[PDB]
RNA sequence: CGAUGUCGGCUCAUCACAUCCUGGGGCUGAAGUAGGUCCCAAGGGUAUGGCUGUUCGCCAUUUAAAGUGGUACGCGAGCUG
RNA sequence: AGCCAGGAUGUUGGCUUAGAAGCAGCCAUCAUUUAAAGAAAGCGUAAUAGCUCACUGGUCGAGUCGGCCUGCGCGGAAGA
């Protein structure tokens, strides 16, 4: 996309989170609170899978806002949370680990929906296809 | 800047030009590309 | 050739006055004839400024697309002014007006002073900045760099008149 | 304009959609941000599937050539962006009043109802097409002096469907 | 001058297994940078006009911060090839230059392992090496990291959430030594570095961070 | 070859510009200090001593600079030998 | 040619690693949407997030972009 400043997603794993990483001069490169939205990350860690890794959107107001906006995370690592490897290939496609079934990958774009301009679901788990090759682990059904 | 016999061209922002009698050229890659005389 | 063959069209506040190959352009503020005509018949009519390469002369429509150009800029010109935002930056440095004559400050023992031929002027929104005012397009830039000209912006730091906003090389090699 | 073909099979696109046509519309353009289309792409993605279609390349010398109504309510095509959108059955005017009831961003506007394959009207508004596709102004309101029958709903909804 | 730079440089049994300088620069735990070039091979007595056509070449010597030497280790030659090179040293200047000894080629003689060997505090150290094995090398450059610096001060840095410009800086130019999260974002961290650095630091930022000077 | 005196020095200059400085600019691996090149420039100016017949070369100390080369290897109807 | 606007979802690809993600790399680099958009052509950031084209709609209204051959010319080209 583009790399110079604007909104800040935030990669952030649910759970505890204050430091640096991600939301240190991460997000207070924003001069965002730590405290409060660590605290409204935390009361919506309930509901995420609690530790799990995922973006956010921060929404923010002249006074920078504390809101956060829910993301679905990621397809690939939808993917490395399912073969359960810890490392990917480090040439992925030719480069590979394991496999993972399509259900997974179906289960993938009914969650993935929400970031998809598939006209289509099986377009959609097809994006997920794009990713899933894209990992290096193997594609089946 | 040079007076190389040979000229060609050093960026893709260079640009050949005809200035006096002269064949000046120019980039902005950086100056130093500035054949001329050639 | 394109341009060249683009009529001009003259607004009516504007008054265009051909005379000979030369054209006085009376307007808003402005009144002057920058052009002046080697070759291409240009000429009024309604408002219709005709162009075209007359005789023989190869510089047909390049003259020609040029004299366009220019009294079109001209006209534009007895409209209104051009060429602003003439920065200056760094420590130390600073600007100011008087009369016509324009003070500027560069770390030289003697202070540093040009003044203005008319037809412009300028205002010190800071020191730190010179804005200009002139009825043809031409002269008012040109000498607007020309008082850039006193002192090319520094790479190392970007010291220096900075004609308009302009991106600079800036490199940073054998230092510290 | 482009490659042949391509020209042709779009061409092809357009008549064979107008065949298809449940209820043309037509939306100047702008901004035109990606989520403009994949909006479109939701409200004609899986939101309620199919049935409405974008489209680009339009003009004068392109959207007229699409239909033997030609640039009747379809001159309007042309200038400018148009994302022109026809809807599809099962949608006699489902997204047709969508557009200027979503309407904001300038883009997603009815243009007050462009419909050219059965309204056959323009700068006039036709909502009436969207007004139909009902039942609660049938069943309720006229106490069902509408869906008992053309015979009654000519005798009802003067007032409310030209009509 | 291989395996210490990753480079192409070709060797064989023959004389005159290298010429020309050859620039490469090389990682060091206390300047990072640091520019090597390898030398031609001596013989015993060679020619007096050579080298007055070659004070070209070996003007980077000269200049050399260090006087790095190899040695063979199979050859009873030893003891004469040093009073073979010193000869040429002399006449070349810069012999002044403190120099590290490389008894190369342990591989023949399994003489130890290899190991640090101070000569002293000092450090004109011996070297166990056996180059086209190269296995010396850790105490090569160790030994090394002793012997060019000038402010081994260390801190021990940190902030509150306004770290990732120190992490920045640390790893912009040289090294954090260590990096250690902490609480609300108070971060500690120690670094070692040049005074030079210390100074361009404590200038360019706030360094109300004040562990450095 | 019915004669055109030959090396070095010594009085004396003369031009070229293929620049030794000073003069004006391009880039720089141009922080500034400085350089390096390149361009433009011939206005003027550009080391006494040691050693040797020397030109050189070497050496000691200078100066902004100790530029090149042409000119019967400018200069013996001016000397020097 | 310039000009109006878009520049997309997977997905900051996996690996790397403080951090890499269109732009420390690495190898994969697809699938989607659409006229349109590369897991990328350039800038940027410690990194994150901007910035521009490639892509296209619109615009505007006739020509337009090149290689080849070829006469005759410029540059190279300083002296006593």
């Amino acid at each position: 996309a583009k790399k110079v400043q604007a909104y800040v997603k935030l990669q952030v794993a649910a759970g505890m989170a204050n430091p640096s990483p991600p939301v240190g001069p991460a997000l207070g490169q924003q001069g965002v609170n730590i405290m409060e939205f660590c605290k409204a990350f935390n009361a919506k860690t309930d509901s995420i899978e609690k530790g799990l890794p995922i973006p956010v959107v921060i929404t923010v107001y002249a006074d920078r806002s504390f809101t956060f906006v829910t993301k679905t995370p990621p397809a690939a690592v939808l993917l490395k949370k399912a073969a359960g490897i810890k490392s990917g290939s480090g040439k992925p496609n030719k480069d590979k680990v394991g496999k993972i079934s399509r259900a997974q990958l179906q289960e993938i774009a009914q969650t993935k929906a929400a970031d998809m301009t598939g006209a289509d679901i099986e377009a959609m788990t097809r994006s997920i296809e794009g990713t899933a090759r894209s990992m290096g682990l193997v594609v089946e059904d | 800047m040079k007076v190389r016999a040979s000229v060609k061209k050093l960026c893709r922002n260079c640009k050949i030009v005809k200035r006096d009698g002269v064949i000046r050229v120019i980039c902005s890659a950086e100056p130093k590309h500035k054949q001329r005389q050639g | 050739s394109r341009v060249a063959k683009a009529p001009v069209v003259v607004p009516a506040g504007v008054d265009v006055k051909i005379n000979g190959q030369v054209i006085t352009i009376k307007g808003k503020n402005g009144e002057l004839t920058r052009t002046l005509n080697d070759a291409v018949e240009v000429k009024h009519a309604d408002n219709t400024l005709t162009f075209g390469p007359r005789d023989g002369y190869a510089d047909g429509w390049a003259q020609a697309g040029t004299a366009r150009a220019l009294l079109n800029s001209m006209v534009i010109g007895v409209t209104e002014g051009f060429t602003k935002k003439l920065q200056l930056v760094g420590v130390g440095y600073r600007a100011a007006v008087k009369g016509n004559v324009i003070n500027l400050s560069l770390g030289f023992s003697h202070p540093v002073d040009h003044q203005l031929p008319a037809g412009i002027t300028a205002e010190c929104p800071t020191q730190t900045e010179i804005v200009l005012k002139g009825a043809d397009k031409q002269v008012i830039g040109q000498v607007a760099a020309d008082l850039r000209a006193y002192r090319r912006p520094e790479p190392y730091k970007g010291k220096g008149v900075r004609y308009a906003d302009e991106v600079v090389r800036t490199k940073e090699a054998k230092k510290k | 304009m482009a490659l042949n073909l391509q020209d042709k099979q779009a061409i092809v696109a357009e008549v064979s959609e107008v065949a298809k046509g449940a209820l043309s519309a037509v939306v100047a353009d702008s901004r035109g941000v990606t989520v403009d289309k994949m909006t479109e792409l939701r409200k004609a993605g899986r939101e309620a599937g199919v049935y409405m279609r974008v489209v680009r390349n339009t003009l004068l010398r392109r959207a007229v050539e699409g239909t033997p109504f030609e640039c009747l309510k379809d001159a309007f095509v042309g200038p400018t962006l148009i994302a022109y959108s026809m809807e599809h059955p099962g949608a006699a005017a489902r997204l047709f009043k969508e557009f200027a009831k979503a309407n904001a961003k300038f883009e997603v506007k009815a243009a007050a109802f462009e419909g050219e394959l059965i309204p056959a009207s323009q700068i006039d508004r036709l909502a009436t097409l969207p007004t139909y596709e009902e039942a609660i102004a049938r069943l309720m309101a006229t106490m069902k002096e509408a869906s008992a029958g053309k015979l009654v709903r000519t005798l009802a909804a003067v007032r409310d469907a030209k009509e | 001058f291989n395996r210490i730079t990753e480079a192409r440089v070709y060797a064989a049994d023959q004389l005159f297994a290298t010429l020309d300088p050859t620039l490469r620069r090389i990682d060091v735990a206390d300047v990072g940078e640091t520019v090597l070039a390898d030398t031609v091979g001596f013989i015993r007595h060679l020619p007096h006009d050579l080298v007055a056509a070659f004070k070209a070449t070996l003007q980077e010597t000269r200049q050399a911060t260090l006087l790095l030497h190899v040695i063979d280790a199979a050859d009873v030659r030893v003891q004469e090839n040093i009073e073979a090179v010193n000869t040429v040293l002399e006449e070349i200047d810069a012999h002044e230059i403190p120099t590290l000894l490389v008894m190369n080629k342990i591989d023949m003689l399994e003489d130890f392992e290899p190991r640090i060997d101070r000569d002293e505090e000092n450090k004109p150290n011996r070297v166990w090496l056996s180059a086209q094995t190269g296995a010396g090398i850790p105490q090569l450059f160790q030994a090394l990291t002793e012997r060019l610096s000038g402010e081994v001060a260390q801190h021990t840095l940190r902030l509150p959430p306004q770290e990732g410009r120190l992490r920045s800086r640390f790893y912009q130019l040289q090294a954090i030594e260590k990096e250690w999260m902490e609480e609300d974002g108070s971060v500690s961290l120690q670094v070692r570095m040049p005074i030079v650095d210390w100074r361009r630091l404590c200038k360019q930022e706030p360094a109300l961070i004040d562990y450095l000077i």
